[PDB]
């Protein structure tokens, strides 16, 4: 017992006062070192968690909370924290708890003023309480905390509402939490899977309602660019599309949801967007298409989809910078008629660079004579390895002046592609019918 | 990794997409059983103008067998027996079969397809 509970209370009062200068990371390292003593740690955490619950004269600390409102953080009459200061007390306490997770108090506090795995249940209940549930920041911090600590039914419902309701990093920490919880018990795995499916079904039902309004309004738009106001609630950063896709990515991460009324009306909606002679107008359904190809095309119906919407799925892929073989649409690598040439060219160039990404490519000289380039190159290169060939060639013509290496390379390629069809090498001959094409010269055995 | 391209697309990858002077082709088209003001021909030119550069190139390969653009223009378009202009022939067989090409004559046989949309679909399915 290095320090008593009154000295710990004096240190912990520093968490309430919001001073920018104060080094609270150093205070966190003091509390961390003190919390190596197990009884000190346990009392510290029980106090910090009582501070969270109570957030949801020496002690005269005036915090500027709003405009023209300078609140006293403590109301003593049994000690309450004025709800304007609460979000800051929460923010500092979750900041301390994140370090302790990497690694009575009120009555003592008034006595002054007058002169991991068990409380995970409390921290999961904390998600229901309003000052936290409001603040995306406090939610993100609490979720990071839970994601660290994780290494019941209502508490999982409250964890899932964090995804079905409103933070990409905080919801990826929520994904980590839901995974690491599912690692624990087959029964919590099952209950969290079934409650994810329940929420995803609610989201799907309301998404079908939204797209039904969208399709109807496109009908009323045509039957007499696209800025249908029904589109706003799909463009929105917090749209049910992004919630549904997020939840499905978590479902698919836990696998290691029958909605054909949605999928067929997404279908006819896409068909009525494509017939409406606008292009980016599809993209307000890109995440619903990516959800379709997540739930389907399991690691078929997606093939009939890629046929009847082929040019649409191509507009999707062409607009997306998501790399074809790292995104969801990678499955269609093998059904190649369903992509545009330049989409396949982009996939080609990205997969080539990915496969050869471990290889450092160098610059490499090639010394040739203007009159012998073909045979000098054959001698130089024909025993070279493929990875040495993959180096960037710069060509030096004997005694010629320096020039732009790019233009000199283009000339080199041009001259070579000419000399290929010089009969003196007997490599290629023109089709006697066409007379402008070229095929392997059957007289190269000379 | 190369097998993602078609036999057309590997040519377009190696030698690049050409710029097609549709006006030069039109200036070097011969109509045998169609005429230059037939509605299927106006649909043909509308379709070919509507195709992007890659589908235009696939058409050029379909009818000439190559994407290569003649330096002097399509007036210098070669066939089996010397300079042969591009040529569109009406295929008097049933109109539920695709157009057909005889590239050594640069010859297109084209059924009298009943509509712009159907003709465009059949041509795009051919290429």
């Amino acid at each position: 017992l290095l320090l008593d509970h009154e000295a710990l209370s004096c240190l912990l009062v520093l968490l309430f006062v919001d001073e920018p200068k104060l080094n609270t990371s150093r205070l966190h390292r003091v509390l961390r070192n003190l919390c190596y003593h197990a009884q000190t740690r346990h009392w510290v955490i029980r106090s910090l968690l009582s501070i969270l619950q109570r957030s949801s004269s020496w002690l005269s600390v005036s915090m500027d909370a709003a405009l023209g409102c300078r609140t006293n953080i403590f109301q003593i009459q049994t000690v309450h924290i004025h709800p304007q200061a609460a979000p800051v007390v929460c923010r500092h306490v979750l900041d301390t708890l994140i370090q302790l997770a990497k690694v009575d108090f009120w009555d003592l506090l008034v006595k002054l003023d007058n002169m991991e795995a068990s409380p995970l249940g409390q921290l999961m209940n904390m998600l229901s309480h309003p000052v936290i549930r409001r603040s995306s920041l406090l939610t993100e911090k609490l979720l990071r905390l839970l994601s660290l600590i994780s290494i019941g039914l209502t508490e999982n419902q409250l964890q899932l509402s964090v995804e079905v309701l409103t933070s990409e990093e905080g919801l990826e920490d929520a994904a980590n939490v839901l995974l690491q919880l599912s690692r624990g018990d087959s029964g919590t795995r099952d209950t969290v899977l079934k409650l994810l499916l329940n929420g995803a079904r609610h989201l799907g039902y309301t998404l079908c309602k939204q797209i039904g309004t969208l399709l109807a309004e496109l009908r009323e738009y045509n039957l007499e660019e696209l800025q249908l106001p029904s589109m706003s609630m799909l463009t929105s950063k917090t749209s049910t599309q992004k919630f549904f896709l997020r939840v499905l990515q978590v479902i698919i991460q836990l696998r290691d949801l029958s909605l054909d009324e949605l999928w067929d009306m997404l279908g006819e909606c896409l068909k009525e967007l494509e017939e409406s002679h606008d292009q980016h107008a599809v993209l307000v359904l890109q995440p619903a298409v990516e959800a379709f190809f997540l739930v389907h095309a399991t690691e078929q119906k997606f093939l009939r989809f890629a046929e009847t919407h082929r040019t649409v799925l191509n507009q999707i892929l062409r607009q997306s910078t998501t790399h074809l073989a790292d995104g969801p649409f990678a499955v269609l690598v093998d059904y190649i008629r369903v992509l545009d040439f330049d989409v396949k060219r982009k996939y080609f160039r990205q997969e080539l660079e990915r496969l050869d990404e471990g290889l450092r490519k160098e610059d490499m000289a090639v010394h040739v004579r203007r009159d012998h380039v073909f045979e000098d190159s054959y001698r130089e290169l024909h025993r070279k390895s493929p990875e040495e060939m993959k180096n960037r060639l710069y060509i030096v013509f004997e005694g010629e002046e320096g020039q732009d290496a790019g233009g000199l390379l283009r000339e080199w390629y041009m001259i070579i592609s000419r000399e290929m069809f010089n009969p003196m090498y007997a490599l290629f001959r023109t089709s006697p019918g066409d007379r402008v094409t070229y095929t392997i010269n059957p007289s190269s055995h000379c | 990794l190369i097998s993602i391209f078609t036999e057309q697309e590997l040519e377009l990858l190696i030698s690049g997409l050409p710029t097609i002077d549709i006006d030069d082709l039109k200036s070097n088209t011969e109509y045998h059983k169609y005429q230059s003001n037939s509605i299927q021909i106006q649909w043909f030119w509308r379709a070919l103008r509507s195709f992007d550069q890659a589908d235009r190139a696939k058409f050029l390969q379909f009818v000439t067998g190559t994407s290569k653009v003649p330096l002097q223009g399509f007036a210098a378009l070669e066939g089996m027996n010397g300079i042969q202009k591009f040529q569109i022939h009406r295929d008097d067989r049933s109109t539920d079969r695709l157009p057909s090409a005889h590239t050594c004559f640069n010859q297109l046989d084209l059924p009298a397809y009943e509509s712009f949309e159907k003709l465009r679909h059949m041509l795009l399915l051919a290429i």
